[PDB]
Formats: structure tokens, C-alpha cells, sequence
């Protein structure tokens, strides 16, 4: 999901090891951002779940 | 109309991506409105000059 | 010797199948 600017920067690199290392770094950064977003979403989601299950029971009763 | 945003407009849109994915999933699993609006308004087209409006519309679909 | 294709935010990754859709009809004449 790296931006087109990142792809252009990767294409700029000439040496195969240099471009491979840049691609690996971009992969690591994208993975870190995705993991941060997923953990943050999970925290917010549990915070919803912190609502006492009586909300689910009320939903079933309705 | 407060629209404070960080100067790093690089990783913020990552969350937007997640949001749209979620929205897509919902409309795929719970079809509520036509998908033509999704085709007309695509996050990749750069026509979303007001991402807050996009987020508000997405929350409206809930 | 052809005019630059209007990308219009349609990235084309290397060795990746992609679809270009530009509202402008001018590209239709070129095609």
C-alpha cells in the first residue's frame, strides 16, 4: 500500500541490493502501520465490548 | 467547522483505507445501498478533497 | 511519438494487470 512516490523512489535505485533493501524497508514500514492500525482498531473494538453484554441481550430481546 | 489535521498526510490516509475496506465489506455482506456511489467516489481518484465528508458518509451508512 | 497517456490516478505496478478509465474522450481518438 506504499504511495506512488515510494514506488518511484524504489525505481530510482539502480543497484539490485539497494532496491531490494529499500523494498524490504517499505514492506516493514507498511507492516508496522497496518499492525498499529489493527491493534488500535482492536482496542477500540474491545472498548465497545466493554459495554456489558446486557446490550446484546437487549438486542436479542428486541 | 474544525478540521485540524496533522502535517504528515502520509500515514493518516492508511486509516481511511481501513475504513473504506470495512465499508466495502459491509456493503458486500449487508447490501444497503448501490455500489455505483462507490465507483463514482473512489479514494484512489484524488477527488476526495474533504476526507471528513467521506468519513461522515461512511458513518452514515452504519 | 505519442502524447503522454493521462494517468488520472491509475497506477500500473510492474507486471501487474490494471485497467485505465479516463473520462476524457480525447484518448478514444488516439486509441
Amino acid at each position: 500500500g506504499a504511495e506512488s512516490h515510494e514506488l518511484q523512489d524504489v525505481l530510482e535505485e539502480t543497484n539490485i541490493p539497494k532496491r531490494l533493501y529499500k523494498a524490504l524497508s517499505l514492506l516493514k514500514k507498511e507492516f508496522e502501520l497496518s499492525k498499529l492500525q489493527q491493534r488500535l482498531g482492536r482496542e477500540v473494538e474491545e472498548k465497545i465490548k466493554q459495554t456489558h453484554r446486557k446490550y446484546l441481550l437487549q438486542e436479542q430481546l428486541k | 467547522v474544525v478540521h485540524e489535521d496533522f502535517q504528515v498526510t502520509e500515514e493518516v490516509k492508511a486509516l481511511t483505507a481501513e475504513i473504506v475496506k470495512t465499508i466495502r465489506d459491509i456493503i458486500a455482506l449487508n447490501p444497503l445501498y448501490r455500489e455505483s456511489v462507490l465507483q463514482m467516489m473512489q479514494a484512489g481518484q484524488r477527488v476526495v478533497d474533504n476526507p471528513i465528508y467521506l468519513s461522515d458518509m461512511g458513518a452514515a451508512l452504519t | 511519438h505519442l502524447p503522454l497517456i493521462a494517468i488520472t490516478r491509475n497506477p500500473v505496478f510492474p507486471r501487474f494487470i490494471k485497467i485505465i478509465e479516463v473520462k476524457n474522450k480525447k484518448l478514444v481518438e488516439l486509441l
